[PDB]
């Protein structure tokens, strides 16, 4: 009867500790003891990490509001040290269920090697990589229980900082319309070999192409050779993960020159690719012919 | 459930090492009072610093109607090499590339999308310049907020550099040493960059449509052919060859061409051969 008494008081002080957690009132009523322990331990670890920073304002809350992705800091062992609340908006899983667990239990298997090489033309500590994370979201909300969770491609960018942490902002690649359209972008559709099957009419204003002439042509013929490798890698990602974001690259205009571009590509359903290209520049070197088609059109 | 009791042991030991100031429930008691020694998981200030540790960016707030800068954070100085002197008192259009003004104005329009609506765009902004301004690509994400005339709408945004990998000649800072070309499998020039003009004396259009063999010394032509056939039978691995190239003027030049086939990432068909042609 003394063993019980002690265990009952253990559960009581553990529930009191759950009441000390930095969450709204009543949330602790939905937690189990293991989750209480995990969240308290991770809270103390994150406080130790934030205390090591060498530095109250009402404009602070703007920062997470201005971001589109979510905050994630991972330890050197791969455990999710911290996630911001808006993670629920991107993966369905909340920070309550994810803080204190290992990232590898929520990453696609074939991405674990990439992440492991990230946790150990680019500044030495800066990190850019795509990661498939478990998400329970559909267009109707959080409708998937964890075992039918789908893979969501996240463009992760951040820094190795110093224990050593990897601090990332992780952003979702939106899935791709009707006039009137905006400026600084156009849309294209390709087969999996990246041959044009459709292209926005705005291309005529952007690069001077009529969309009908692009139909059937390989997209790789329209990139600057200097951007060869990078675009290749992007497409490889697009082919293995389902979505990708390219770097800045030069797209060749019809009669000469090029313009700076960055595109988001998504595989859709037998399968095809949709590209949303955001323009960075207007046509540069307009009087310079670079490709054979460019000099065939300059005449 | 033997696992369940054993993870709870480990946890109590982790919290043991976490609380600075025993038996498990004594651990829990002192951890309760320690937690009460210190509602969100992190403070807004902490999260701000975390975000600034992740992104190379700065927060700005500008009026939607005129672009007038109403706030910029001090991290604009390390990011853009720009004093806050340059932003406060100006408009965002003063900072961006002229070619971006229209786009900016459209992003700042709240006609169809207003309070709480999101914005995401790319522009080029002025950085610190010693002697003609120099622009850098900035990715901006933010939201529309009524700013307390009446309460005018404002864009509250973060602008970041280096969201992806950055996108040449690097051994001679003055005159180009090489140029890149592309060829069909037949060897015809289908792409050349303008450095050709400085390296071999030809305008790009003087090479496009012609075969690379047409510029190779006859005594070296068979060697060049062999090397190209070999690179076609390899799949992406680079192979080098050295041969005498005929200049538009100024005689024969020793030239190192290192080539590899571009494989379609899906169909694995040859898109073209890529060549780096370097004057030896």
């Amino acid at each position: 009867d003394a063993a019980r008494s002690r265990r009952s008081q253990e559960t009581e002080v553990l529930y009191q500790l759950a009441h000390t957690l930095p969450f709204a009132r009543g949330v602790s009523a939905h937690l189990d003891k293991a989750s209480i322990m995990r969240l308290t331990i991770s809270y103390l670890r994150m406080h130790r990490l934030c205390a090591a920073g060498e530095w109250g304002e009402p404009l602070d809350a703007c920062y997470l509001k201005a971001l589109e992705g979510f905050v994630m800091v991972l330890t050197a062992e791969g455990d999710m040290a911290y996630l911001s609340e808006n993670v629920s908006k991107h993966l369905g899983l909340s920070q309550l269920e994810l803080i204190g667990h290992s990232i590898f239990d929520f990453i696609h298997p074939c991405d674990q090697e990439e992440l492991q090489d990230a946790l150990t033309l680019e500044a030495p500590t800066e990190r850019h990589f795509s990661l498939r994370m478990k998400s329970t979201l559909t267009s109707r909300g959080r409708t998937l229980n964890l075992k039918a969770a789908t893979w969501k491609v996240l463009h992760c960018s951040g820094h190795m900082r110093a224990l050593q942490c990897l601090v990332l902002i992780c952003e979702a690649i939106p899935h791709p319309l009707e006039p009137p359209l905006g400026r600084g972008a156009f849309l294209s559709r390709h087969s999996l070999d990246m041959k044009f099957t459709y292209c926005d009419e705005r291309i005529a204003e952007v690069a001077g192409y009529s969309p009908d002439d692009l139909i059937g042509c390989s997209a790789y013929e329209y990139i600057h050779a200097l951007d060869s490798d990078a675009v290749s890698r992007s497409i490889h990602t697009l082919l293995s993960k389902g979505q990708a974001v390219t770097g800045q690259y030069r797209f060749l205009a019809r009669t000469g020159g090029y313009l700076w571009t960055q595109t988001q590509a998504t595989v859709v359903s037998s399968e095809s690719i949709i590209c949303v290209h955001f323009l960075i520049s207007r046509v540069e070197e307009t009087g310079v012919v670079l490709s054979l088609e460019q000099t065939e059109q300059h005449t | 459930e033997r696992r369940r009791r054993n993870k709870m042991t480990a946890y109590i030991t982790e919290l043991s090492d976490m609380v600075p100031t025993p038996d498990k429930l004594t651990i829990l008691r002192m951890a309760v009072s320690h937690m009460k020694s210190l509602p969100s998981f992190l403070t807004d200030q902490e999260l701000k610093h975390l975000i600034l540790e992740a992104a190379d960016g700065f927060l700005f707030i500008v009026s939607c109607e005129t672009g007038r800068v109403v706030y910029v954070s001090d991290s604009v100085t390390p990011v853009l090499n720009q004093p806050q002197s340059e932003w406060f008192g100006s408009t965002l259009y003063d900072q961006v590339h002229p070619d971006d003004v229209d786009k900016l104005r459209e992003q700042l329009s709240t006609s169809e999308n207003a309070m709480g609506s999101r914005r995401s765009f790319i522009c080029r902004m002025r950085c610190g310049t010693s002697s003609e301004p120099h622009f850098v690509v900035v990715h901006c994400t933010g939201y529309i907020k009524a700013w307390p005339q009446g309460s005018k709408f404002c864009l509250v945004a973060i602008g970041r550099l280096q969201v992806t990998s950055s996108p040449t000649d690097m051994s001679n800072i003055c005159q180009p040493t090489e140029f890149i070309s592309r060829h069909n499998i037949e060897g015809i020039f289908t792409f050349v960059d303008h450095r050709c003009v400085a390296t071999v004396g030809y305008q790009p259009q003087e090479l496009l449509g012609k075969n690379i063999v047409e510029f190779c010394h006859p005594e070296d032509q068979q060697l060049l052919r062999d090397s190209f056939q070999q690179v076609v039978k390899l799949k992406g691995q680079v192979l080098s060859v050295m041969f005498r190239f005929r200049s538009k003027t100024r005689e024969w030049l020793w030239m190192r061409t290192s080539s590899f086939t571009f494989q379609n990432p899906y169909s694995d068909e040859i898109e073209y051969i890529i060549c780096t042609n370097t004057n030896v």
